[PDB]
């Protein structure tokens, strides 16, 4: 769960 | 896919509507300049820009059709390039200066004070001059920025996939169509169209070059624990490693 | 006035084809390689190729019209890109393999003895495969290689205007080749874009390569020649 | 001074 990974999901 | 069904004009409208805003730096004109604070300003700024970039990327046609892991990879490869072409774009009407933010306008001499910054400053200034002389249009700029996003990571992504690259390449072809459409609309002859197209894409090589040099300097910042990198920037940097 | 701009598209193509450097061989000596022997062979080979690259560069239309200083800058900027696109071109007909020389054909497995080599090998192989699936023609290749020479250093400088006008000529020539091959107008500018975007990747590989070359100099194990040392110094300073 | 200088000037 990268930071980039998460922000792309929101 | 909806991206491949867009007309040229709808592509442009989509991209333009999705443009991120121009952010401010926390630059305090009273504060004495120092190498530490200057790199702190640019870093803080880039970090807030990244959030807008990530949400902008979602609105680039085709990007959402991709799997999440591929989305991550493309942004990991392209983010500094995209920040840089944005900077160069903002700086077009300020010859000899880089408009990092409306309240942070830097000239060549303020490059220096930070080691290694001069060389890249001149490279960014040259790119800005190039865009100015070419009279780059806003419509062309958003196409270029989307090309960078889709293209920069495409060669460094096994099977039950690959058709992912094929889809990215199809979207990329659509953006080329859109660029050509813009140029024909502005009255350029066929010869002039393919020439300008080449001119714009060759500039992307220089932008890649500048990102690579920047990424090198970014690492030098990290293991020289003075100017703190944000948690998002740190993870991006690890990706280039 | 430069005679490069007066050339027709066919004259440009024939001039570039004729200027093509020879394909050199590696040392004919035992497997597997070590890190020292691997880097030895590649370094020796690149060094000999460099001498021929200069001859080729002087025969690229427009290049002779530049000052010595500008000629030096462009080659210093572009030499590893030029070696790499040559390597990638040679490897096209050998999927999964890098044809450094006719007697030096490597796969990704033989890269493991050198740090970061597998990573760049994969990038080079991806590029070759891309050229192969695009069915890149030799006429297109020599245009791309000349573009790299003239473009890569041009924004690190009436003489820039000259380079850009010659670059425009080479674009005209590429389009002329694709039209000649029967491509539609749309297929022509799509293909032009596809090829020029690959150049961004070639730039990326050269930069990664230049980093490793610098660290190979610092390690002081694999001897670089004076010519390569001067090429290398030019990029870090 | 620079090998590249010599190579360009004696080019063939
Ligand atoms: C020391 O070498 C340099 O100065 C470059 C560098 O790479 O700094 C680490 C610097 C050069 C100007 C452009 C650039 C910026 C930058 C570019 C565009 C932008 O909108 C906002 C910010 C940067 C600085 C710090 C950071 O953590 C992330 C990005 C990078
Ligand atoms: C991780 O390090 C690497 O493997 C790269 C490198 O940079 O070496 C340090 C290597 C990758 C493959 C291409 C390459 C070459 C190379 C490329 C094309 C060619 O015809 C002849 C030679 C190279 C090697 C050593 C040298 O002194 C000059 C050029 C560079």
């Amino acid at each position: 769960h990268k930071i980039l990974h998460r922000l792309l999901q929101d | 896919s909806l991206a491949l069904s867009l007309t040229a004009d709808q592509m442009v409208s989509a991209l333009l509507d999705a443009e991120p805003p121009i952010l401010y730096s926390e630059y305090d004109p009273t504060r004495p300049f120092s190498e530490a604070s200057m790199m702190g300003l640019l870093t803080n700024l880039a970090d807030r820009e990244l959030v807008h970039m990530i949400n902008w990327a979602k609105r680039v046609p085709g990007f959402v059709d991709l799997t999440l892991h591929d989305q991550v990879h493309l942004l990991e490869c392209a983010w500094l390039e995209i920040l840089m072409i944005g900077l160069v774009w903002r700086s077009m009407e300020h010859p000899g200066k880089l408009l990092f933010a409306p309240n942070l306008l830097l000239d060549r001499n303020q490059g220096k004070c930070v080691e290694g910054m001069v060389e890249i400053f001149d490279m960014l200034l040259a790119t800005s001059s190039r865009f100015r002389m070419m009279n780059l249009q806003g419509e062309e700029f958003v196409c270029l920025k989307s090309i960078i996003l889709l293209n920069s990571g495409v060669y460094t992504f096994t099977l039950k996939s690959l058709e992912e690259k094929d889809h990215i390449h199809r979207v990329l072809d659509k953006i080329t169509d859109t660029l050509i459409h813009l140029m024909a609309k502005a009255g350029l002859t066929l010869q002039q169209q393919h020439q300008r197209l080449a001119q714009l894409l060759l500039i992307l090589s220089h932008i890649r070059h500048m990102s690579n040099k920047g990424m090198e300097h970014l690492y030098s910042m990290k293991c020289k624990n003075v100017v703190p990198l944000s948690d998002l920037l740190l993870e991006m940097l690890d990706a280039h490693r």
